This record gives structure tokens, C-alpha cells and sequence, in this order.
């Protein structure tokens, strides 16, 4: 999996 | 300047159609138009502004990586196209992260004297100069690198002395920023600990939450764990 | 003429990277590019434009129901924003139509001396109307209806004669005629009818073919069955 | 639902 980011 | 003859509540009206309709690279320029029109960007605006960048350059960045896997394996085939076409998406998100670092810089940034405001936007320009990071080989591979530390380095500064641990724009900020450490810097410990820290200061402080405001900060904090999951 | 100093053979494995990327907009420039080497297309190269743009003016008709339902529902609010950027739209989409018609005019079309490829253009022409008969309101809107008809028309004739009833490209030309008719013509029982017949003929041809033909042929029938379920 | 239609 990728990892998560935010706007 | 093609959006300057238009106004700027109309830019920001289109931007919204543009979210609806999912025509993201629309929605960009709108709101680049918006931008350049000289005034502040409200809370919501400046989220117009990242949400409509943020599926710009998302749709780039996933097009490098499956082109940069199959130019890998090529390299492991012959011909010139697959390191061509690589290189062409690469220049198109590098244009795109220099617009939005040029819209920081021109002058969005500065004028930001609100700790919201200001944490938001240098979130961003550390989120763009990581997104020239993933593809940056040459020259200015550390240079790039350490705009984008220092900018949420900064960020970080002002979060914690201006926000409370369940801010989303701080959360947010730690997310990107342990993001940052893990996949850029090549610091996983430092990520791991960044993001296990955030969301123990933010559990913390959920009491004081109403239930809209818990459910916007528990969104961010489950990324967080997903993340750490991943990582350990 | 942007593609015009790049090989064929390059232009077409652009292409097929562009696919992998879901870079639909590269894709149909490069496979431009390549129809206007002036050389005939293969049957892999024809499946590669037309993927390119389906997907390309597939957005656009997305972006253009999503922005057209706004605007009647804003009619039923004021100011000019919707409608303009609908029409922006609009026009977009109208070119990329324009664009496809005019490769199929000079000169896919009038070099197409087999089947396959002259039922492939001919429905594509159909197809490139029929996404035209869907914004159209003014002077010729009839006159583009029946441009989508006649072109349909011409293929179902050359399919019917040339092709058995299991090929895929007379069966998606089927099941496209069909929704011609069913969705621009105000003709349901002609679009009943047409998918019906095409079944069931089908059907009574699938004895012949091999599993990998069969495969091929009963996607598609299937489709052909969702689209009659809908509509009885 | 849409209909269905091919490339
Ligand atoms: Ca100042
Ligand atoms: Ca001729
Ligand atoms: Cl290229
Ligand atoms: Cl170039
Ligand atoms: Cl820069
Ligand atoms: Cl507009
Ligand atoms: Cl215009
Ligand atoms: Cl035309
Ligand atoms: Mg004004
Ligand atoms: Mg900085
Ligand atoms: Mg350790
Ligand atoms: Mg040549
Ligand atoms: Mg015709
Ligand atoms: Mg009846
Ligand atoms: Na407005
Ligand atoms: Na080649």
C-alpha cells in the first residue's frame, strides 16, 4: 500500500 | 492571466462547478485565476485552491510511477520512447508544482498573518517542493529536499504554538510531514515518531470537541494509524 | 501537426504507455499523430484511437451532464456562471467531436477498403455525431441526427453483408446504433427491436466460434441484454 | 442507469 496524505 | 478578465466571484462559482463536474485541471485554473486577483483567500477558498492542485498533480504523479516502473524494468528492450514520455510527464508536474510554489511565493504567503492561514499555505509548499522531490535526481536533489523541510519545519512552529492538537490543518500537516520523513528523507523512525506523537496529543484533546469537529479531526488521526500500520 | 516530427512506430508505442498511464488525453494526441502519418491504420492501431478518445470525450459528456443538470435546475438562482461554463464545455467537447470527424474525412475513411476497418470508421463516424446530437440544439440539429443515422447506417449495411453475426465490431455497432435510437432518435422500439434481432442472431452463431471468440462475442451481447433490461 | 455503449 502507499501511504496516506492530505490535501 | 487568461482568467483576468473575469471576476473573481465568478472564478471562485466556476471552481465550484468545475469540483462538481470533476474537471480538476478546470478547477486549478480557476482558481489560480482567483488567486491572482491580489486579495486573501478565505478558509474555504484556500481549500478550493488544494483540493483542485492536489487531483492535478495527483493524476501526474500516478502517471510518473507507472511510467518510471516500466522505464526500470526496460533498463533491467531498447529504444528512446518510454524515457521520452517519462521525461514529458515529469516536466508537466514540475510545471505544475512551480505554479503552485509561485502562487505561495506571489505572494499568498506573506500576506498570511493568521495562524490558519499561514499553516495552511506552508503546509503546501512543503507538500509541492515533496512532490519535486520524488522526482528529482540531479543538481538540486537536496536543495528541493530541504525547501520542503524547512517549509513544514515552519508550519510545524507556528501549529504548535497557534492550534490545538486536534486541528485538522495540524493534523494534516503532521500526516504530510511524517509522509515526508518516511518517503523522502529516508527517515522512517523520525516519521513513526511524528505520527504516533500527533496522534496521541490529539486523543488527548478530543473531549473538547463537538461531534462535527470530532468527526473532521478522527478522520485525519485514522490516516495517521493507517500509516503506522503500514510502517510497523 | 505537434506529432509530426516523431516516428509512427514511436507515436504508437507512446500510445500504449500513454493507456498504462490512464493519460487518455496523451494517448489520443499520439494516436493523431499516427493517422496523420497518412499510412492505413491495423486493427490494434484502430482499437488504440478509438479507446483514446472514447475515454477523452467520455469526461466530457460526463462533466457536460453533470454541469446541464445545474443549469436547469438553476432555471426552474441567477447569473450567467453556469450556463458559461457549461458552454465552455460545450465547445470543448464539440471540438474534440470536430477533430475525430476530420481524421475519419481525410482520409480513414475513403482508404478503408475491407470490413473491418470501414465498419470500425463508419461507426465511429456514427458514434462522433451521435455525441455531437447530444449538446445540439440550434439550426442543425437535425441535420447532425441524421449524419449519426447515416453513417450507422452504412456500416449495419456493409456488416450485415461482410461480417457474421458473432463479430464484435458488428455487434458494438449493434448495440451503439441501438442507443442511437433509443437515447437521441426518440425511437425505443426501433432500439428494442435492433438489440433483440442482434441477440438472438448471435446467439444462433456463437456454435461456430472458439472459446477466446466466444468471449469476445458474449461481452458484448451481455451488453446488448443490460441495455434491453433497461428499456423493457 | 446509462446505457451501454463501446468503443
Ligand atoms: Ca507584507
Ligand atoms: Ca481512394
Ligand atoms: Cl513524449
Ligand atoms: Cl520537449
Ligand atoms: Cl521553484
Ligand atoms: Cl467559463
Ligand atoms: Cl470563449
Ligand atoms: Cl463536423
Ligand atoms: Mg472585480
Ligand atoms: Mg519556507
Ligand atoms: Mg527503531
Ligand atoms: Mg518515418
Ligand atoms: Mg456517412
Ligand atoms: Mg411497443
Ligand atoms: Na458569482
Ligand atoms: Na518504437
Amino acid at each position: 500500500i502507499r501511504c496516506s496524505s492530505v490535501s | 492571466g487568461a482568467m483576468g478578465s473575469m471576476e473573481r466571484a465568478s472564478l471562485i462559482q466556476k471552481a465550484k462547478l468545475a469540483e462538481q463536474a470533476e474537471r480538476y485541471e478546470d478547477m486549478a485554473a480557476f482558481m489560480k485565476g482567483a488567486v491572482e486577483k491580489g486579495e486573501e483567500l478565505s478558509c474555504e477558498e484556500r481549500n478550493l485552491l488544494s483540493v483542485a492542485y492536489k487531483n492535478v498533480v495527483g493524476g501526474q504523479r500516478a502517471a510518473w510511477r507507472v511510467l518510471s516502473s516500466i522505464e526500470q524494468k526496460s533498463n533491467e528492450e531498447k529504444g528512446p520512447e518510454v524515457r521520452e514520455y517519462r521525461e514529458k510527464v515529469e516536466t508537466e508536474l514540475q510545471g505544475v508544482c512551480d505554479t503552485v510554489l509561485g502562487l505561495l511565493d506571489s505572494h499568498l504567503i506573506k500576506e498570511a498573518g493568521d495562524a490558519e492561514s499561514r499553516v495552511f499555505y506552508l503546509k503546501m509548499k512543503g507538500d509541492y517542493y515533496r512532490y519535486l522531490a520524488e522526482v528529482a535526481t540531479g543538481d538540486d536533489k537536496k536543495r528541493i529536499i530541504d525547501s520542503a523541510r524547512s517549509a513544514y519545519q515552519e508550519a510545524m512552529d507556528i501549529s504548535k504554538k497557534e492550534m490545538p492538537p486536534t486541528n485538522p490543518i495540524r493534523l494534516g500537516l503532521a500526516l504530510n510531514f511524517s509522509v515526508f520523513h518516511y518517503e523522502i528523507a529516508n527517515s522512517p523512525e523520525e516519521a513513526i515518531s511524528l505520527a504516533k506523537t500527533t496522534f496521541d496529543e490529539a486523543m488527548a484533546d478530543l473531549h473538547t470537541l463537538s461531534e462535527d469537529s470530532y468527526k473532521d479531526s478522527t478522520l485525519i488521526m485514522q490516516l495517521l494509524r493507517d500509516n503506522l500500520t503500514l510502517w510497523t
